[PDB]
RNA sequence: AGCUGGACGUGGUAUAGAGCGGUAACGCAAAGAAACCCGGAGACGUCAGCAGGUGUCACUGGAAGAGUUAUCUUUUCUUUUUAACAUACUAUGGCCAUGAAAUUGGAUUAUCCAGAGAUAUCGGCUGUAUGUAUGGCAGAGCAGCUCAGAGCUGUCAGUUGCGCACCUGAUGACCCUUGAAAAUCUGGGGGAGACAUAAUUUCACGCCAGUUCGUACCCAUAACCGCAUCAGGUCUCCAAGGUUAGCAGCCUCUGGUCCAUAGAACAAUGUAGAUAAGGGAAGUCGGCAAAUUGGAUCCGUAACUUCGGGAUAAGGAUUGGCUCUGAGGAUCUCAGAACUGAAGCGGACAAAGGUAAUCCGA
RNA sequence: UAGCAAAUAUUCAAAUGAGAACUUUGAAGACCGAAGUGGAGAAGGGUUCCAUGAGAACAGCAAUUGUUCAUGGGUUACUCGA
């Protein structure tokens, strides 16, 4: 499991069957690719970032939420 | 210092005329010790009685747990704990039950 | 103990099959004198050879 | 007070043997197995002994895991010497050839 | 999650010969290659103390549950968890600068190091985690509370230990002892060959596979060997609290167990266990057996001797409880005084009886 | 008849059964006391493991119980070991 702090590989990597697991915790939440080898979090604090992440799922690939 | 604040809620009891608010009250304030004091209510610490519940009021640090031991005392006294038990309601209030 | 061979697995399978009783029903036939299995054997009384 | 279970079939303590206790989400202690440390990289010269710098102190088959960095150096032997070796290899190879042109000299 | 072997795909390194940075240690996803020759790891004794980490144990505030409640107890117990693996940082040592040390310094508990360059610099590089943070991860696990399979709440924040078991790190001592090897992974020196539409390359991400055999259960006061369900014998790992020098004994928690044919009487004789007024080996081949002694602190301690020893020699005292006082340390030991008991107090447990000669064998 | 006496220990109620000091639940009292009567292995054993059922025999008293009898069922690996 690999995590990235910064969203622009984040986003490279879910632009490179392809689902996306957001999930909710009290103060952060986090955003989840499953590849290969590897299984990417992404967490933030603010719901600036948040919003628009959740902005940012394309049609490709398609939103889970737990 | 800190403002804390706690509720028993006493609700059941006094519907059937088993527990009195006002008895309960005088325990609590008697029970409650402060750096060893029995009496010592010293006004950082505050007691309130309503029809169905009673309030703790502090600016001295203090724990629910001690009220659950206190009401407890209280219940074996009464004879009543085979019948009530005290619970967690809320973060900051303990309810009191029957079961059966 | 855990470690086997298979020679052993299959020897060992082999007597434990042996060891079953004589079925009810050979007892009826016209031909045979046999009771019981003679042959049968508790492994804490006896002991196979697999070494 | 949690006690444990060699998971191996080799009940014996030996050091290729040995066991760390881990303690799980699920709130067991568990034995896990612990692998065995090895010695750091030497420079390779006659008497010398010395700890190599930059070259990982890894287990001989994770060195097949790793990047090119930690296998190396960048030195004329990088990875087989140590600089004071290489350095007074360097000096008395030149002198020595210069003994030597003077000998030829000396000899025409 | 990782590994090895395949095989290409897409990106990217490098070159008209073959990365770039730093004075230097060295650094950075990647940066051409055969024969050949050399390496590193694998790869290692015993013991002694030091340092750190893990697990455990102890303690502190918070919360949920449970035990006690005639009296006392802001009480007593319980849960309060974090896998491999990913990234970044720190980690007992060693190096590189700069500069050289005598009124020599530095440094460990111990050693030990220095002009063959010590100490010292807002210095720098590097090596090892059973460390920290985040990911994993809470969605799991755990603890409570509801509803009639669904639901809700909390799982938080600290401190210390010559404590204990294991591991690691840096050392030290020892030998007329000096403590495997190979497979395996990898590095260096060398540059013969190969190649323009080319050639070759320890970077990423993607595609494929991992066969055969052993995996039950006992490992013993009932699954083994002792003709047996035999008081014998049979190689290992994990280990809690109290007392304590202690992994001793004694008592406990986790987990396990009450299985050893039973009932009643209570004579002799017996097996085992204890105690005997006065004397004290008169018993007996013989002090056989029993008895005495026993810890710790303070006193005191001969002849003899191979000067190491003898040596707890011999011997003499003290030991509880309670109330105070002083001294040793960081950003748990030691000593004093007073009071109080049927003058008891290593209160169980644990735990030498001495001395003087003779003979052997060092 | 000798004898069934080592290894501190059992007791109460219910249930099941033709039958209970010896089986199962619960309630008490004690033991092993983490150098264990605990949790797992190697050697050795080889199905003794699991479930259901049970006449005789065996489990040196007993048994409704079993290491016994009968019937069925259990041992999955790229990373543990060979
Ligand atoms: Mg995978
Ligand atoms: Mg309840
Ligand atoms: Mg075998
Ligand atoms: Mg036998
Ligand atoms: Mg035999
Ligand atoms: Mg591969
Ligand atoms: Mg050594
Ligand atoms: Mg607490
Ligand atoms: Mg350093
Ligand atoms: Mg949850
Ligand atoms: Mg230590
Ligand atoms: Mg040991
Ligand atoms: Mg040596
Ligand atoms: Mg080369
Ligand atoms: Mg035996
Ligand atoms: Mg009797
Ligand atoms: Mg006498
Ligand atoms: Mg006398
Ligand atoms: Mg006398
Ligand atoms: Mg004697
Ligand atoms: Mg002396
Ligand atoms: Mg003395
Ligand atoms: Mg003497
Ligand atoms: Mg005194
Ligand atoms: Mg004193
Ligand atoms: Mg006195
Ligand atoms: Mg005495
Ligand atoms: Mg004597
Ligand atoms: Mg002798
Ligand atoms: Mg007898
Ligand atoms: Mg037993
Ligand atoms: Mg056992
Ligand atoms: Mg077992
Ligand atoms: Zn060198």
């Amino acid at each position: 499991p690999k995590e990235i702090t910064d969203i622009k590989k984040f986003m490279k990597l879910w632009q490179n069957k392809k689902v996306v697991y957001v999930k909710t915790n009290k103060r952060i939440t986090k955003f989840k690719l499953r590849g290969k080898k590897y299984l990417y979090t992404f967490k933030t604090a603010d719901p600036k970032i948040a919003k628009g992440i959740k902005d940012a799922i394309p049609a490709t690939y398609s939103k889970i939420e737990i | 210092k800190v403002n804390l604040g706690f509720k028993i809620d006493c609700s059941q009891p006094v519907e059937d005329k088993v527990i009195l608010i006002g008895e309960f009250a005088e325990f609590l304030k008697s029970k409650i010790k402060v750096g060893g004091k029995l009496g010592n209510l010293g006004e950082n610490i505050t007691i309130s009685n309503d029809d169905k519940k009673i309030n703790v009021q502090s600016t001295i640090p203090f724990s629910k747990r001690y009220l659950k031991y206190l009401t407890k005392k209280y219940l074996k006294k009464q004879d009543l704990r085979n019948y009530l038990y005290v619970t967690s309601s809320d973060k900051n209030s303990y309810q009191l039950r029957y079961f059966n | 103990g855990a470690n086997k061979t298979l020679n052993m697995k299959k020897r060992f399978g082999r007597k434990i099959k042996q060891n079953r009783p004589l079925p009810n029903w050979y007892r009826y036939k016209s031909d045979t004198n046999i009771r019981y299995n003679s042959k049968r054997r508790n492994w804490r009384r006896t002991k196979l050879k697999i070494y | 007070a949690q006690r444990i279970t060699y998971r191996r079939r080799c009940s014996y303590n030996t050091r290729s043997n040995k066991v760390r206790k881990v303690k799980t989400p699920g709130g067991r202690l568990v034995a896990q197995y612990v692998k065995k440390v090895v010695n750091y990289t030497k420079c390779s010269e006659a008497g010398c002994n010395v700890a190599l710098n930059g070259i990982a102190q890894v287990r001989p088959a994770e060195y097949a895991t790793i990047a090119r960095s930690a296998k190396t150096v960048s030195r004329v032997y990088g990875g087989e010497l140590c600089h004071t070796c290489v350095r007074s290899r360097i000096i008395r190879a030149f002198l020595t050839e210069e003994v030597k042109i003077v000998k030829r000299k000396m000899i025409s």
